[PDB]
RNA sequence: AGGAGUGGAGCCUGCGGCUUAAUUUGACUCAACACGGGAAACCUCACCCGGCCCGGACACGGACAGGAUUGACAGAUUGAUAGCUCUUUCUCGAUUCCGUGGGUGGUGGUGCAUGGCCGUUCUUAGUUGGUGGAGCGAUUUGUCUGGUUAAUUCCGAUAACGAACGAGACUCUGGCAUGCUAACUAGUCUUAGAGGGACAAGUGGCGUUCAGCCACCCGAGAUUGAGCAAUAACAGGUCUGUGAUGCCCUUAGAUGUCCGGGGCUGCACGCGCGCUACACUGACUGGCUCAGCGUGUGCCUACCCUACGCCGGCAGGCGCGGGUAACCCGUUGUGAUGGGGAUCGGGGAUUGCAAUUAUUCCCCAUGAACGAGGAAUUCCCAGUAAGUGCGGGUCAUAAGCUUGCGUUGAUUAAGUCCCUGCCCUUUGUACACACCGCCCGU
């Protein structure tokens, strides 16, 4: 959960944006 | 490199009698601060130390223009295997415990 | 400018409401009593606080002030 | 034989600095915090602070004897003139060096930066610390590197008091991907005596002595049985 | 409508235009251009008319008492007491070598992969939660009508209340005792103190007579040097400061060494920092006690700062002592004439191979637009500027640079938003890579 949060907030709109938000809680 | 072998056995005697040491990079000089007066030329001795610690099996740590060494027991086994000097001759460093 | 920041203003106000009895009007006396009753960690700030408390007593001697 | 006093003090400072760096790169994994030298007649006692001491001594002081041997044979002191001790520190949970090393050795093995970083911020806060700020800068993966910072409590930047109220530690953590710089700043709390906080308070805080409650009758009349 | 010094008139270097061995890395205007503390012989030069001893913990190959290592002037070498001469078959003696890369690496790339330290739009006063208001929401209030302040400084108003950074406070720094703690180098003057002293304090005048502003006695001092300095920032600089850093990747002409070897010290200038005062004020009669802030000799290391005699006229070619430093250096006649120097020559030269392809004194008065300066202009408000010298960093006392220090010393303005730019507001937008935008027209 923390790793997903870190990946999302590193680049909140980059290539890894939709996937991380979906992986958060879905 | 360009290292002789009598200097090699002299430096191996030095490592056997010494073990744990600190070194400073000094090659072109004729007079070292703390590793001269050994009756042996300094450049070849220091390159001998370079061979010892850069043969690929004993790790180093360089900072503040100095060398501190962690002589692994792999080095002890290597010296015993090559020069065939039994480790029953304990190093003199184990006094003042 | 000589605008007194919130630190000196608040310190002078609390000083005057807590120990109004001892404090007066003459700068020497305000400085002395301020050193005596307030743990001020500077000397310049201590003089600033004493000056503002002197001004506030000039204010109170001629009417009430809301602070 | 003899060198000028300015040179003498500069050389003493160089001694302190290089000794500090040397035993920082030696035993950072030991929770080393700082090294202090003590002036004694014709001798130089050195006392070393670490969070853990059983590890720094180890078994029969192999590490301690190795360190004293290397320091003696490096610094050129007379035979057995340098001796290093190891005493615990009273201020472990809010010392900048200790927490910087804790962050680096929680981040080295592979762990989310945020979990461990907030954990060390906590362990700072329950140690009485007045304020903390941690910044982690480097590769957050991708073509761009970023910096993420978490602050808590009150912590100052400017003026003299940052010298004697805030301690900051800057460290590099080497990841297989890259190098992440951690900057950890802690402001100590004010507490006279015990050397756990700065002796002087913040120079814009005016302290007032508190009177106690007073509800009294009109006139003090003596009472006897 | 002010000004002074301006880049032009008295001490060369940065990097581009720019024939070959000469225009030699990074930095594309304010935020590059004596900047990399980078003052170019050489160790640091990659533009360089030239070479060498070479680098392999391994993956594959050539196979052991010889498969060569800086190591002779005179027949020569491409400056060189270098064996490189297509030469001697002297010399540490198994060291080494070749073709590929990780490797003990490389100041070889990529700072558009980083860290850390930096420069800046940021010298301005600006930023941010929590809880509560408002809005479906991005978001907004708090963070404001006003007055005031250098200041989001404060007063005050008030759906905001309490807080947090920044500003102030704070450290250093100069300014002050018919006071204090005391020194056989000064006689409490010099040195440095647990300390005092200013606070818009006293009095006037302006200010819902608030915060505060002006003035004046008094006072040594009445908006008194600097340092530190808010998140998000920028593809600004640094991998050429760093066994700080992830590996894409050349070449043996390794970007190791060795008083060695061209430059760049050219002058039809392509640019940027730099060297410089107009007359009884500028300069000598040498005819009265002057200040520097600071530096100075072994882990390295062989190089430290300096006082009398050979005497032409003094630093000084050699002896000679002091100093690990408050002790020694050291109480360191109406304007081109006489007046400030256009090239350039002698005296003993400080001893640095080479200085000329940057180290080294003043006297003969041989005469240079010899008295406020194209466009465009940078810096500056009191011990400012400017004139001077002096000490450190660089180092061989190498400066024309830089960083500090004193001495002489002040004409002008105590203003405004006109130019450039900034900020506590409203407003417009089709901009958001944000006006160096977007965008229309055959």
């Amino acid at each position: 959960f923390s790793e997903w949060i870190d990946d999302l907030e590193a680049d909140p709109k980059g290539k890894f944006a939709q996937n991380l938000l979906k992986k958060l809680t879905g | 490199m360009l290292m002789p072998k009598k200097n090699r056995i002299a430096i191996y005697e030095l490592l056997f009698k010494e073990g744990v040491m600190v070194a400073k990079k000094d090659v072109h000089m004729p007079k070292h601060p703390e590793l001269a007066d050994k009756n042996v030329p300094n450049l070849h001795v220091m390159k001998a130390m370079q061979s010892l610690k850069s043969r690929g099996y004993v790790k180093e740590q360089f900072a503040w223009r100095h060398f501190y060494w962690y002589l692994t027991n792999e080095g002890i086994q290597y010296l015993r295997d090559y020069l065939h000097l039994p480790p029953e001759i304990v190093p003199a460093t184990l006094r003042r415990s | 400018g000589r605008v007194r920041t919130k630190t000196v203003k608040k310190a002078a106000r609390v000083i005057i409401e807590k120990y109004y009895t001892r404090l007066g009007n003459d700068f020497h006396t305000n400085k002395r009593v301020c050193e005596e009753i307030a743990i001020i960690p500077s000397k310049k700030l201590r003089n600033k606080i004493a000056g503002y408390v002197t001004h506030l007593m000039k204010r109170i001697q001629r009417g009430p002030v809301r602070g | 034989v003899q060198i000028s006093k300015k040179r003498k003090f500069v050389a003493d400072g160089i001694f302190k600095a290089e000794l500090n760096e040397f035993l920082t790169r030696e035993l950072a994994e030991d929770g080393y915090s700082g090294v202090e030298v003590r002036v004694t007649p014709t001798r130089t006692e050195i006392i070393i602070l670490a969070t853990r001491t059983q590890n720094v001594l180890g078994e029969k002081g192999r590490r301690i004897r190795e360190l004293t041997a290397v320091v003696q044979k490096r610094f050129g002191f007379p035979e057995g003139s340098v001796e290093l001790y190891a005493e615990k520190v009273a201020t472990r949970g809010l010392c900048a060096i200790a927490q910087a090393e804790s962050l680096r050795y929680k981040l080295l093995g592979g762990l989310a930066v945020r979990r461990a970083c907030y954990g060390v911020l906590r362990f700072i806060m329950e140690s009485g610390a007045k304020g903390c700020e941690v910044v982690v800068s480097g590769k957050l993966r991708g073509q761009r590197a970023k910096s993420m910072k978490f602050v808590d409590g009150l912590m100052i930047h400017s003026g003299d008091p940052v010298n004697y109220y805030v301690d900051t530690a800057v460290r590099h953590v080497l990841l297989r991907q890259g190098v992440l710089g951690i900057k950890v700043k802690i402001m100590l709390p004010w507490d006279p005596t015990g050397k756990i906080g700065p002796k002087k308070p913040l120079p814009d805080h005016v302290s007032i002595v508190e009177p106690k409650d007073e509800i009294l009758p009109t006139t003090p009349i003596s009472e006897q049985k």
